[PDB]
Parts: structure tokens; C-alpha cells; sequence
């Protein structure tokens, strides 16, 4: 579904 | 003309560490294409296969200018009599540049663009985003295992493995008057916090705070290595049945995975290196993770009802490794989004397992510390393999590259003529 | 939504100096388009029209990052509580920012991106290419007339007005042995000189030495203002016939030129300024330039025959302002390409003229110095106009701009709500 | 015809 | 585009 | 592409 994890950008 | 720069690669490394497997110096104006095809193997594990590991292969382009800055610019201008480009220093070990997929020259020194190039690729796409940059000067400055097998990459998103940014505000004060508040000031207060919250959660990167403005920034605006191609896959194999008197009913999982990666033709704007790195990881399955609601004793209306109005309107919740792990200290905290426990589900491993070596799971308890307990804890996989002098995983690939240039020729260079 | 940022422009400046006529601060992600339409007038000249002047209007995009570098990056990241961006300082004169087409704030200070922005646009597209950068810190550091009317642009290519780079080698030694030369070393000697010669003549710019490699460099690689649009035209008008007892048979040339410039819609990647500048110039017609072959006394086979083999194979020729101008010192030199006198022809002005004010020609002798005698000598046009408190040329244009954003709105900002 | 003036790049 | 000037009505 | 190795003939 919708986004979940938020680190402050993109983490591979 | 086509320059066949193909070569074989015999690789090996740890589980959650980024490692360079191939690099090809490129010149300004040449087109680069590669077809990397091989097989990925894990060290022999102690029992039969239980869970497939996922593999990520990356190819990036980092122009030299990005690395030597103005020094490079001058070098190109100066031309033939430009001052030589000083390489970087390394540590006393034939396996002291490993992370750079190269043997440190005879003097234990190596290209800075190999070092910084690598540094730049991690600090921009792997390092957690609230995290501090690897400002290592020389490979002789990075931890032994960081430069042996490579720096630790981040665990696959879980609930506890992707906490909210630790610097995340759980409250915000507006200095008010003693017997009055400014109804208009309050409004403004909210506008500022918004801009702050966004930076904290999503735009920790310039290129990011920009994009939300509806603009774009060249990889040249923020000196970021350009991600050319990305392949991801799950490696598998088969079990081997023991058949002697004593090991009849016993098995050993053999993970042989044929993979392929294709970097479409690419136009090299300027002189630089193309780095190709690999990273092997397992889903963050811990043998002692408990469902938040089942680990936190008294269940309030806010925790159990999933009232939209509530979840959609209160501050991030600070929790401890203790509401998620069965023995874990009450003291190791992290910020979670309210109702996060309802958007997810941990994997579950019966206790009968936590006493068994051969299972690619997380035995040990997390790492009190945020960072460390996110970027994967490789070592907790040492017990999953049999014997190993080929690390945790080994690879045998044939890097089929093809570069189209405007080169002299073999006979016209050796022909003083 | 469309933001009509149209405005009128009442301009005026000198002849061969670059001057900012309009600037519009833009935000990341907005689209910018402009339609500049007006008329260009020259001050009333002393006699009838004789030669049309050419006009160049330029619109460039210089992102802020380009100007504040990392300071800007941090500013955007820091957000609301970022340290303010320090403006630049200016000189005591309401006409002390003129070149920036803006009135110096009440404290005689102005945006650095207005200053550096301008600096960057000259040092990258107007300043002669062998020439040194305008490393002015603040407008209070630039010559009075450079910042009043703007820095001097380069004269239109002539034979004497585009000499070979002054640092151009007329010979190259290869240290040889006493009684032997290395036939192979010699070969190499030639390869190096080649690379040198190219840099000298064509690739004095990184972005240039790159392009000849078959690559490309983003205006972000060398921080160069991006040239969005360019209009060029010749301004004309008509003569006015005097009709009183004394000035019957006398005329005054009136130069009224309708012009238009269209900057096609443009996507602003990041926050920055769009500078629009004008430059008015006359062809470099001197009243005393002589044909090289006619000014250099004894004509040798090499000068008169135009032997292909010869011209195509000897070093650049060093000449003096004396083989081209009738009184000029034997001492002021410049390097020309052999046979250059056969690829060209100077304009010719009868002596009857050199005693007449009202003709947009070069009266005075060149300027012993290379630089100065290339970048146009404006002042030698002062005598061509009648009276003038509107400089040499004045302009009245309506800058029809249209920006498409994602703006709040006029009522929703003043509506605390 | 062919180029002539060579300054070491582009001069406006 | 959208309105801008606001005086508190209409000013000719 | 084009030849590379030059020994002074053919080497099997």
C-alpha cells in the first residue's frame, strides 16, 4: 500500500 | 573503436557489508556497457536451506572532478605537465583495500577516487539518512573490517529496524505570554514546525528539499555518484542429503545462484571510474522479537482501538528495545509512529529454534544503540555456516564489458613512425 | 499559477560595456518565459546616419548555489532558522550598482548573486579567453566606469582586434645531445607541443578541453551561468533635415530601433536569478588602419606569393601596431597567423574623414597594450554624439514576463485563518 | 568560409 | 492570474 | 576489436 518507513530520505 | 575490457572476477565477502567487485577507469566521451554474469554461493551452511538471501548489485559512475575537485580541473587544463594526482594511503594487509576490490599497490597506496569514490557512494545511498558521513581520509583510517569486507549496509526495513529519526521532536513549545497567547503567532508556529518536520523525516538531503520545491538537481549540484544500474535478486540452491551411518537424516543447504546484471550502454561525460559493488543480506529475522501489543503490558484505548482521529493526530511514540524484545533493557529507546504496530507484523520464530545453529536468523539481542542496531550486525551469521575461509559468500563472474572510444591503436602507438 | 512579473525598463549606457537591464529572482521548480519588446535609441549624433550599430541582448540563468556554494546548500537544509545570506557592499553613488541594473539599497549594499552573478557571466562569455578573471569582491572594488555603465566587452573580430593568444609560442626547443638527436624523442616532442598548442588556441577552458575529448560538461561542472537566450540586431533610424538659414544642408541622424527578445519558457531547476543584459557596439572601424602588405615596406616571397606550403607550415608571425596603423610604435606587438593578411581586408576610411566628428569610427590610435586595444575603447565615441545626459544609448522596453508556480495566493497569506 | 579568429575559446 | 491588491473593497 | 598483443609474429 502506502509508504511506511521514514529515515529522512533513501537508505538502500 | 570497441575496446573489450572483459575480465573474470573471483569474489568473497561478509553478509551486510558493501564491497567493490569491479571498477573500470573511463575516459571523457566513451560509451560503456557491461554484462556481468555469474553465480553467487554462500558458505556451506550447517543444516538444510531455510531462507533465501537477497542480493543487490550496483553500478555507479563517479567523475574524477567529483573526487579531486579544482585540482582535477587544473590538471586537465595544465595538460601534459600537470602535477601528478596523489594516490591515497592504505593499511598493511594484502587484504587492506578489499573494499575497493583491488590489491594495494606495492607501496600500500591506492587511487583517491577509488577511496573517496567508495566513500561518496556509501554516504549518499547506504548510510542511514540521519546518520553522519564517513569522512575517512585514507583507507588506513577506516576500521579493519570496514575495509576488509566493506562498511555495513542497513538492515531490511522492519518496525524496530527503521525507527523514526532519533532527533525527531516529540513536542514543540511556543513561548506564550503569561495570560494570553497570540492566535496569529500560534498559526505561524505551526508553519515553522512543518518545515522542520519535513526536513527531519524526508528532506535530510538538499537534493531532497529541492525536489519538494518541484525542481531538480544534477548529480553535479551535490556531487553524488550517479547510479547507472541496479540488480536485485534472491539467491537459492539445494540441500545435500548425508548418507553414512551417522549423518543419514542430516542435510546441508547448497546455495548456487546464477545471476546477471546489465548496465545499458552509457555515455561517459567526463573521465572517471565506474564502480560495481555487491551486498548480500538476510531479512532481519530475530529469534526473540515480540509483537508490540503483546510485549507492552497494560493496553489502553489508544493502543488497541486504532481510532483514526487519535493515530492521525498525536506525536511520535518513544519506545524501548523492551517493548519488542523479550529481555531487552527498558533504557534503549527509539521513536515510532503511533499505530505503527497496526501497519505491520514481525516474523515469528518458535523458541525451539533460538538454540539452533544453521538458521540465517538474528539470535543475539539488538544493539542498545540506534545506528548499530539498524545497519546490520553481520557477525550474528557466523554460526550459520560450517567452515569458511571464503567468508560468508563467494562469487565467480565474468564481467563482459564493451567500451567504444576513439583510441589510437596497438601498432600506431608502438610505431614511432 | 501564472505570476505576471511584467515591468517597464528605462535604460541607458555607454557603447562597448555590458550592463544589466533586468533581473527576476526565480524559485526552484518554476517555469519562466519573457517577451521583451521596446525601442533602442542612440544619443543624437552630430551628422547624418553613416553606420548601423549592432545590439546584443542576453538572458542567463545563474543558480544561487553557484554563488553561495556550500553556504547556500546549508541554508536550504537548515531551513527557516538558516543564517541570513550576507549581501555585498557598494560605492557611494546612486549610480553605484548601475551595472547590476539596480539601485544600491539604502545602506549601499546589494545581493552577492547580483554581483558575483554578473562577475560570473562576464568572466565566462565576454572577457577575452587568455585574459584574467574579474575577481572583484564587491562592487566597491570595480572601476568607477566598470560599475557605472559596465565592464568593457570585446571589439568585433578584425585582423588586429583578434590577435593570436599573446602567450603563443613562436618556437619550441627540444634539448638535444651534442652530436645526436633522438629520432623517437623528437616525435614525442611534437606530440607534447600539439597538446600545448591546442590548449593555447582553443581549449583555454576545462569545459573546452573536455569537449575535444568527445565528452560534455554540465554548466554545473564548471559553475558557468547558463545562456538561455540570445538576440542580436542592428539598430537604425532616419536623418532629420535642418531647415533654418544657417543649418539648411545639415542633418542629424535619429536612431530609433524597435527590437524584441523572446526567452522561451524555461524550467528553473533551483532557486536563482535570471539576468538580462544589453551590449551596444560599432564595427571596429579605425580611421588610420593600413593593409598589412601596404604598411610593411619590403615584400618578400613569403608575404606576397601565398605559397600554400609556406603558410601551412611556419610559426605564428609577431607583428606590431606599426604594420597596421600609420604612426603607431614599432614596439606594440601581437601574434598573427601567417597569411592572415590574405584571408581578410580592413575597412578603409579616406583621410578627409579623420577630421570629422559625427562618424561612429575609431579616430585615435590603438592601445599599445593587447587587452585594452581589443576590449573596445568606448570613449572614442564621445565625439560622435551632440549633447548627452542619456549616455551614448537609451532604451525603453516593456518586459512581459510570465512565471508559473505553486504559490500560496494573495488572500490566503493575509488570511491568518 | 572556415574559422579565422582564435582567442582560445568564445568571446562574445 | 489571481487577485493581489487588497485595499478593503474597490478603488478606481 | 583491433589487434593488441605483438610478440614479433604468431605464438600459439
Amino acid at each position: 500500500g502506502a509508504r511506511l518507513w521514514y529515515v529522512g530520505g533513501t537508505q538502500y | 573503436v570497441p575496446h573489450d575490457l572483459s575480465h573474470l572476477v573471483f569474489e568473497a565477502g561478509k553478509i551486510g557489508r558493501l564491497k567493490t567487485i569491479s571498477w573500470t577507469p573511463v575516459v571523457a566521451g566513451d560509451s560503456f556497457e557491461c554484462d556481468m554474469v555469474g553465480a553467487i554461493r554462500l558458505s556451506p551452511l550447517r543444516r538444510g536451506l531455510a531462507v533465501d538471501s537477497r542480493v543487490d548489485i550496483f553500478s555507479f559512475y563517479i567523475p574524477h572532478r567529483h573526487i579531486y575537485g579544482q585540482q582535477w580541473i587544473n590538471f586537465m587544463k595544465d595538460g601534459v605537465n600537470a602535477s601528478p594526482l596523489p594516490p591515497v594511503t592504505c593499511s598493511s594487509g594484502w587484504d587492506s583495500a578489499a573494499y575497493l576490490g583491488t590489491i594495494p599497490s606495492s607501496t600500500l597506496k591506492v587511487p583517491k577516487f577509488l577511496h573517496q569514490g567508495y566513500l561518496n557512494i556509501y554516504n549518499n545511498y547506504f548510510k542511514p539518512p540521519w546518520s553522519d558521513d564517513l569522512t575517512y581520509a585514507n583507507p588506513s583510517n577506516m576500521p579493519s573490517e570496514d575495509y576488509k569486507w566493506g562498511v555495513r549496509v542497513a538492515n531490511l526495513k522492519s518496525i524496530w529496524t527503521a525507527p523514526l529519526p532519533p532527533d525527531t521532536r516529540t513536542s514543540e513549545n511556543m513561548t506564550t505570554g503569561t495570560s494570553t497567547i497570540d492566535i496569529m503567532g500560534l498559526q505561524a508556529a505551526y508553519a515553522k514546525l512543518h518545515t522542520e518536520q519535513e526536513r527531519d523525516y524526508f528532506m535530510t538531503r538538499y537534493r531532497d528539499i529541492m525536489k519538494e520545491f518541484g525542481g531538480h538537481t544534477s548529480y553535479d549540484g551535490d556531487n553524488r555518484p550517479l547510479l547507472l544500474m541496479r540488480s536485485e535478486f534472491w539467491a537459492s540452491g539445494y540441500d545435500v542429503d548425508g548418507t553414512d551411518q551417522s549423518s543419514l537424516g542430516q542435510f546441508s543447504g547448497r546455495v548456487q545462484q546464477t545471476f546477471n546484471h546489465k548496465v545499458p550502454r552509457f555515455y561517459v561525460p567526463e573521465h572517471g571510474v565506474i564502480m560495481t559493488l555487491a551486498v548480500t543480506r538476510f531479512p532481519p529475522t530475530h529469534e526473540m522479537e515480540m509483537h508490540y501489543l503483546v510485549g507492552k503490558e497494560n493496553l489502553t484505548y489508544t493502543d488497541i482501538a486504532c481510532d483514526p482521529a487519535l493515530m492521525a493526530n498525536l506525536p511520535p511514540r518513544e519506545v524501548s528495545l523492551k517493548e519488542f524484545f523479550h529481555s531487552s533493557p527498558d533504557s534503549a529507546k527509539f521513536k515510532i509512529a503511533e499505530g505503527q504496530w497496526y501497519r505491520t507484523q514481525p516474523d515469528r520464530v518458535a523458541f525451539p529454534y533460538n538454540a539452533l545453529d544453521g538458521f540465517p536468523f538474528y539470535s543475539a539481542l539488538p544493539s542498545t544503540d540506534l545506528k548499530d542496531r539498524v545497519l546490520v550486525n553481520t557477525n550474528n551469521y557466523d554460526e550459520i555456516f560450517q567452515s569458511m575461509q571464503l567468508a560468508h559468500w563467494n562469487m565467480q563472474t565474468k564481467f563482459n564489458i564493451n567500451v567504444y572510444r576513439h583510441m589510437p591503436t596497438t601498432r600506431d602507438s608502438i610505431m614511432t613512425s
